């Protein structure tokens, strides 16, 4: 059994915007967690629906690693029960989540002077997302009865707004990278162990 | 969907874009203030133009939503605020007209330079020199010359400009559903949607006057004291039972009687606490000043500064590396970037000033959770008042002993307390009447009650009746002395200082009463009173989300302005003045 190099999942050239939360399938390998806390430098390391390290050397079903960059103030939004913007229309964990949530300040890399406006977030949506749903659409959010004919206007706004990350910003508006580790568990066979 | 749902969508957009734009503008300006380069100037202008355009269009769009159909007041208030274009309603020709007139008045005020009545080489500018003269000179002749020069050359020019400015400004107000430009200004205090909390606009006039009456006795006795001592310096011109000549008030406009302390210093031998030398001896630095301030606010319960604050704020002159504006300024760039710009120096003055400005910072740090439109002080006077209360609590000899800038067994003597209270009274109690006078004149002028033919006439009449000041030389209607004040030629409101002053003492009294402090309010330190910090925060977090009356009630326990706190703060000085005036006259013959 070969070690699951979360390296690719955690350390990376670039991270995707929350509206495009990237998912990688951990499988056919072995992966510890004590080591992860050992990796340290993690602002938030909260695993839900499992004991702290009772899984350290245990096996589970397909493990999915979702990665995105959000604001520190929105880090709370990434948890069962939340009702914020990021949770409702960008990424939504279930009320019975059985995985992990890891997050670290990325101000040194994902921010630049002049503003790193590359990262984006969905501001408006016609209905709340569903658990682990995604929505890479780029369509005007028709607020009222009058059609929008694909042009911005009164009660006709765009649904993907930019993120202004600058080093001078405060922690609350600072870029934090996030990696959620999905640990579905059932009698089904396993490939991820520790 | 309901118009309200549509509104929420609109606002939730505006904020999510306006905030970013305001941050861009703020950061570019920080560059042009922390650095002064033609480039930075142009960059600042581009960013300002984009912010302008945003607010302009978003205002028009907000008007299409109808406030009446909005029910949640919070949403209603945000929308209301955004629905105040102003200039737009006027034909763009008239918009340019008013812009050009205001720019011309501003340029006259800035470029204005008055020359000697004799020496052709003594032509000096308004602020660079004439101010200094009128603030630290003791010659009737010289001061009269400077006074007449400013209100003649600079004033007479502005007279026609202001005559048209009132017309265009009132036109704007009426086109924005306001009876006069005065009502438009007074609506800054307007608030609604509660049981009684709601304040109307004219009720501001009512309240300002019913408070000024209660302050009048104090100003009369202070007037008598000042009149007598000034008489003993300029005995050739000061009647013992009449008004005082304006050119003798310590500033070009007689708005602050602070420079009269050496001429009106009770006692005079006794010294005043000046920890400046003590700080220099304790090798304090700019950081240490601001760190002590942080510690203070920590004690009362508020958070400490953001790491970004210390990391990006400019607290010391930029060596000679850069050219910079020095006027102390607090900064809410949005997005959690809080900063302070001050050419801090190791003096008691800068220490107290830093407390004030960091108090502004804390207010801003306390209403960030609110939406952009609701992220501001409760009214136009709440911000300045909180900063002041911080400085007023740091000046107390107690906090000076605590930080270790004052000996451990130092004790105040009644003579020193009275010196300090008198200095305070000049700066505070002296401007109050002048402030009321100026703003009442402008309100009535915009309303139309004062015709131009009696436009300067009533002005000086009012001075005599209210401020108790008289014209050294008769000024016909060709003059326009009112515009000689920056806040006037530059279209600013002037009532904020009256309100700020009244409020700050109400706040301070509440906060002390919560710290169980006992004794003269002038000797109160909220330090280490977690309860005081909690009450203050429970107001500060509100921003302008809740009615200004409600914020006040949360902290002082009333729904309107009261002067009893101020009178209590100055009561010792009041009584001392009463006795010192027993053998003189308290009052002033209007006509003289
Ligand atoms: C609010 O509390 C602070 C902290 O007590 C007051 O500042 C002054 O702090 C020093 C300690 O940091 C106090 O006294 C010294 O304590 C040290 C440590 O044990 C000891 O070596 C010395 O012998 C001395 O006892 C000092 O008394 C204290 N000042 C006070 C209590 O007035 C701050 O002054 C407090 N706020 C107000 C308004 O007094
Ligand atoms: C103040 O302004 C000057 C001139 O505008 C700035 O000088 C910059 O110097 C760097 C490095 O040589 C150039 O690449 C930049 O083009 C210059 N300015 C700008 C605006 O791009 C200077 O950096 C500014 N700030 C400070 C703190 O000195
Ligand atoms: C890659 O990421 C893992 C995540 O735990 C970390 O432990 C490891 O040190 C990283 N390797 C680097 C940064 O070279
Ligand atoms: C800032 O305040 C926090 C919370 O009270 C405190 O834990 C921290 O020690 C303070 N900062 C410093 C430098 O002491």
């Amino acid at each position: 059994t070969n070690l699951c190099p979360f390296g690719e999942v955690f350390n990376a050239t670039r991270f995707a915007s929350v509206y495009a939360w990237n998912r990688k399938r951990i499988s056919n390998c072995v992966a510890d967690y004590s080591v992860l806390y050992n990796s340290a430098s993690f602002s938030t390391f909260k695993c839900y629906g499992v004991s702290p390290t009772k899984l350290n050397d245990l096996c589970f079903t397909n493990v999915y690693a979702d990665s995105f960059v959000i604001r520190g103030d929105e880090v709370r939004q990434i948890a069962p029960g939340q009702t914020g913007k990021i949770a409702d229309y960008n990424y939504k964990l279930p009320d019975d989540f059985t995985g992990c949530v890891i997050a670290w300040n990325s101000n040194n890399l994902d921010s630049k002077v002049g503003g790193n406006y590359n990262y984006l977030y969905r501001l408006f949506r016609k209905s709340n997302l569903k658990p682990f749903e995604r929505d890479i659409s780029t369509e005007i959010y028709q607020a009222g009865s009058t059609p929008c004919n694909g042009v911005e206007g009164f009660n006709c706004y765009f649904p993907l707004q930019s993120y202004g990350f600058q080093p001078t910003n405060g922690v609350g508006y600072q870029p934090y990278r996030v990696v959620v580790l999905s640990f579905e568990l059932l009698h089904a066979p396993a490939t991820v162990c520790g | 969907p309901s118009t309200e749902d549509l509104v929420n969508t609109f606002l939730e957009k505006f904020n999510y874009e306006a905030e970013e734009l305001s941050y861009q503008s703020s950061l570019a300006s920080w560059d042009y203030n922390t650095n002064i380069s033609d480039e930075n100037v142009q960059k600042m202008n581009n960013a300002g133009a984009k912010w302008s355009a945003f607010y302009e269009e978003q205002s028009k769009l907000a008007k299409t939503y109808p406030l009446e159909e909005i029910q949640d007041s919070t949403v209603k208030r945000q929308l209301r605020a955004l629905q105040h274009s102003g200039s737009s309603v006027l034909s763009a020709d008239k918009n340019q007209r008013l812009n050009t007139i205001l720019n011309s008045m501003s340029t006259i005020y800035s470029t204005g330079k008055a020359c000697n009545p004799s020496n052709p080489q003594e032509c000096l500018l308004l602020e660079p020199g004439l101010d200094d003269i009128m603030e630290n000179s003791k010659d009737y002749n010289e001061r009269l010359w400077a006074w007449e020069g400013w209100r003649s050359e600079v004033g007479k020019q502005l007279r026609p400009l202001y005559e048209e400015y009132v017309a265009l400004k009132n036109e704007m107000a009426r086109a924005n559903n306001y009876e006069d430009y005065g009502d438009y200004w007074r609506g800054d205090y307007e608030e609604e949607w509660e049981n009684g909390y709601n304040y109307s606009r004219n009720q501001l006039i009512d309240d300002v006057e019913h408070t000024f009456t209660q302050i009048m006795p104090l100003y009369q006795h202070l007037h008598a004291y000042v009149r007598t001592k000034l008489m003993d310096t300029y005995p050739s011109y000061i009647s013992p039972t009449g008004c005082l000549p304006a050119h003798l008030l310590g500033d070009m406009w007689g708005r602050f009687w602070t420079n009269l302390y050496p001429l009106t210093v009770p006692f005079g031998q006794k010294p005043n606490i000046d920890v400046t030398n003590a700080m220099v001896n304790q090798s304090w630095d700019a950081r240490r000043i601001f760190k002590e301030a942080e510690k203070f606010f920590v004690s009362v319960g508020l958070p400490n500064m953001t790491q970004g604050f210390w990391e990006n704020s400019m607290l010391t002159e930029p060596s000679d590396s850069r050219k910079v504006v020095c006027h102390p300024t607090a900064w809410d760039l949005g997005k959690g970037d809080f900063r302070i710009k001050m050419c801090t120096k190791v003096t008691m003055d800068d220490f107290l000033t830093a407390h004030h400005e960091m108090g502004h910072i804390q207010y801003d740090m306390a209403y960030a959770a609110q939406p952009f439109l609701l992220r501001n002080g409760a009214n136009e006077g709440f911000h300045e008042a909180v900063g002041e209360i911080m400085s007023l609590s740091a000046a107390t000899p107690n906090h000076l002993k605590n930080i270790g800038l004052l000996p451990p067994s130092f004790f105040e003597d009644s003579e020193t307390e009275i010196n300090f209270l008198l200095k305070q009274a000049l700066t505070i109690v002296g401007t109050l009447p002048f402030t009321y006078m100026l703003e009442k004149w402008r309100w009535m002028v915009f309303k139309g009650e004062i015709p131009k033919d009696q436009w300067m006439k009533t002005w000086w009449e009012m001075k005599r009746n209210i401020v108790g000041v008289v014209e050294p030389v008769p000024h016909d209607e060709t003059y326009c002395d009112p515009a000689s004040l920056f806040h006037v030629a530059n279209d600013y409101s002037f009532i904020r200082y009256y309100t700020r002053t009244i409020y700050q003492f109400q706040f301070q009294e509440a906060l002390c009463q919560i710290a169980k402090h006992e004794g003269p309010l002038h000797k109160c330190d909220i330090s280490n009173s977690s309860e005081a910090g909690q009450k203050l925060l429970e107001m500060l977090k509100l921003g302008k989300s809740k009615p200004w009356t409600y914020a006040l009630e949360i902290v002082v326990g009333a729904k309107n302005m009261d002067v009893r706190p101020l009178l209590n703060y100055f009561e010792p000085l009041f009584t001392w003045l009463k006795e010192q005036n027993r053998n003189s006259f308290v009052g002033w013959n209007t006509d003289w």
